RNA sequence: GGUUAAGCGACUAAGCGUACACGGUGGAUGCCCUGGCAGUCAGAGGCGAUGAAGGACGUGCUAAUCUGCGAUAAGCGUCGG
RNA sequence: CCCGGCGAGGGGAGUGAAAAAGAACCUGAAACCGUGUACGUACAAGCAGUGGGAGCACGCUUAGGCGUGUGACUGCGUACC
RNA sequence: AGGACCGAACCGACUAAUGUCGAAAAAUUAGCGGAUGACUUGUGGCUGGGGGUGAAAGGCCAAUCAAACCGGGAGAUAGCU
RNA sequence: CGAAGGUGUGCUGUGAGGCAUGCUGGAGGUAUCAGAAGUGCGAAUGCUGACAUAAGUAACGAUAAAGCGGGUGAAAAGCCCGCUCGCCGGAAGACCAAGGGUUCCUGUCCAACGUUAAUCGGGGCAGGGUGAGUCGACCCCUAAGGCGAGGCCGAAAGGCGU
RNA sequence: GACGACGUUGAUAGGCCGGGUGUGUAAGCGCAGCGAUGCGUUGAGCUAACCGGUACUAAUGAACCGUGAGGCUUAACCU
């Protein structure tokens, strides 16, 4: 079947992207709950 | 196809009291090669009642 | 003089190894390799590469007499298990163990 | 049922079986012995011995005739050339099997056919 | 002593049951600490454009990862212990 | 050092207080799984125990008979929450 | 010329089988409807939970939809097991 | 010249228990009398770890297909070569983008992985290989569209936008 | 798995010669036809399991489990 996760790089990196998580204050609230719960892997990086 | 109530392993056994495999202790000496190979069959060194049939 | 071999983790399960290794329960040697040189399975792979170990360790360390040689005990027990995943239909999974054992091969001159 | 038949089917659709007994009957008579399970070789048997039967009596239209069985004329080359004198006697059977022993592959019965005469 | 009949009649155990002796798998119990929680007592109560918190990639005798450090890279100078 | 496939695994030897402390390593219970010895068992049915009990097998005392194991057969008896 | 005809690709899912602890959390073989249109596909964006979007089934919104999912109120509450 | 714990055993109390002791064990335990609670488990389709059962049953993943000889090797239906046989051929062929990121190749190895064995492997150990003024991007130019200096607008965030 | 037939004092299987059966005028030559093809050879040839024979090959000497005159008591017959 056409199953869902049909995935990119592109796609991705618009959405989940750091400059993109990292634009609004509403998206910096998670780099900076990421940060505080200590993850190594912030967002996506290749 | 399910089991309601599990049979011990008294019974179990008495399911596994004929699997025991054959005894093959039925070998075979050569006639005039001496050796020893399995009833009507050859042996490593190719012999069958005294002759090199396959000189392997 | 009494000596035991053992080979363990033997990659099979205990009635593999426990219905070739009932024959030669008290049974001299040498009919007891000619008894496991033809049958036709793969604990007489296990057991008689094993068994010819145990009579080196009577010529070796304990006693060299292999004619009158008689096997005492022997007997397989279980060892620990390979717990893969094993995938059944539908999603659901399969907690497959690939089982192992253990066989000790005792021999002496009762 | 199987009450009075033959031929055993070997777990193959007629035309694999059919072409398979060609190609070990091929491979027959150009080594001279080869190892097989024990039923092949107890039905090989009942499919060479038309060969060397309808090859004594050598003629120009029997050649095509182990040559629609066959399709191998290398292996029709060793017949007819050497198989007529060497055969001439045998009014019969051409094969002495030899029960070899068992496959370490899957066990199987294994086994050995050969043609009688045999000195190499 | 022998013979026919009549009555009665164990040891056989493919396996299975129970108890002991023997391990086999298993990793519970007792014991252990450079691990962590709750606080007492002072001190601090900030880091940040003479570039942060948190990361990437490099650095050694080195393959790797952790600690430290940053083309001066497990370290430099400097005044002391 | 022997045997093994210059494998795995294992038996000796040597260290060590001990290798039934060996890298799956202190201690190592139970379920489950086998080995051996002893007894019962293939005309008997049924919560599988309890009351009675022959024979056999053993540790013993003291030789009169207890203890432990099994337990033919028999009287009752339909698990727990 | 055709929202024209026949029929592969592409697409869709009608009928039966099989499968349904599936080879698969919706498939495979035999056919079936269309196939220059109101079509089909790729890539890159926009819309948002009482809100999106809908040739309208309450269908779809990451296998879940008469109000998605994560965390937080919150150890909700439970005359009920 | 042997703590707790474990495992049997003889005694003891009306019971919850206690006391002595054989083996295993190898460094801690605790009387009498009192004080405080994470203080006593069979259940809750409770949680977690482990081990049975069904059972050595079912199944081995398309009904394109094998068969033979030789060799390597400790052992070969499956690995390497040769010989035929059979299957695909607007593919089950050969290139590219997406997407995966050593999966390619030689030496070497079989514990584990490969629904089997395995000398073989897209598996582990080790080393090697990707070479562009023209190929694609990066780069110069915009669409849909997202931000958005001044600004307009809004409790605050922020929303729209030149 | 059992039951049955044989194991060189052999017909139990396979082969083989023959017959039987089934399909129809094999192939290869020569003739007639420019050719497809038709005629002669030729009711030929080929023939699964069928039936009757022939040991040509395969069904070996052993090895193996199974023993070594069969308990007690009474009656009736042996002397």
């Amino acid at each position: 079947m056409k199953r869902t996760f049909q995935p990119s790089v592109l796609k991705r990196n618009r959405s989940h992207g750091f400059r993109a998580r990292m634009a609004t204050k509403n998206g910096r609230q998670v780099l900076a709950r990421r940060r505080a719960k200590g993850r190594a892997r912030l967002t996506v990086s290749k | 196809a399910v089991q309601q109530n599990k049979p011990t392993r008294s019974k179990r056994g008495m399911r596994r009291s004929h699997d025991a495999l054959t005894a093959v202790t039925s070998l075979s000496v050569d006639k005039t090669s001496g050796e020893k190979h399995l009833r009507h069959h050859i042996t490593a060194d190719g012999y069958y009642r005294g002759r090199k049939v396959i000189a392997k | 003089m009494e000596t035991i071999a053992k080979h363990r983790h033997a990659r099979s399960s205990a009635q593999k190894v426990r219905l070739v290794a009932d024959l030669i329960r008290g049974k001299k040697v040498s009919q007891a390799l000619d008894i496991l040189t033809y049958t036709n399975k793969k604990a007489a792979v296990l057991v008689k590469k094993v068994l010819e170990s145990a009579i080196a360790n009577a010529e070796h360390n304990d006693g060299a007499d292999i004619d009158d040689l008689k096997v005492t005990k022997i007997f397989v027990d279980e060892g620990p298990s390979m717990k893969r995943i094993m995938p059944r239909a539908k999603g659901r999974a399969d907690r497959i163990l690939k089982r192992t054992s253990h066989i000790t091969v005792v021999v002496s001159d009762r | 049922m199987r009450h009075r038949k033959s031929g055993r089917q070997l777990n193959r659709n007629s035309s694999h079986r059919q072409a398979m007994f060609r190609n070990m009957a091929g491979s027959l008579v150009r080594h001279e012995i080869i190892k097989t399970t024990l039923p092949k070789a107890k039905e090989l048997r009942r499919v060479v011995e038309p060969l060397i039967t309808l090859a004594k009596t050598d003629s120009v239209a029997n050649r095509r005739l182990a040559f629609a069985r066959t399709r191998d004329n290398e292996i029709v080359a060793k017949l007819f050339n050497e198989l007529g004198p060497r055969f001439a006697s045998r009014a019969g059977g051409y094969t002495r099997i030899l029960k070899c022993g068992f496959r370490a592959g899957d066990n199987a019965p294994m086994a050995y056919i050969e043609l009688v005469d045999r000195s190499e």
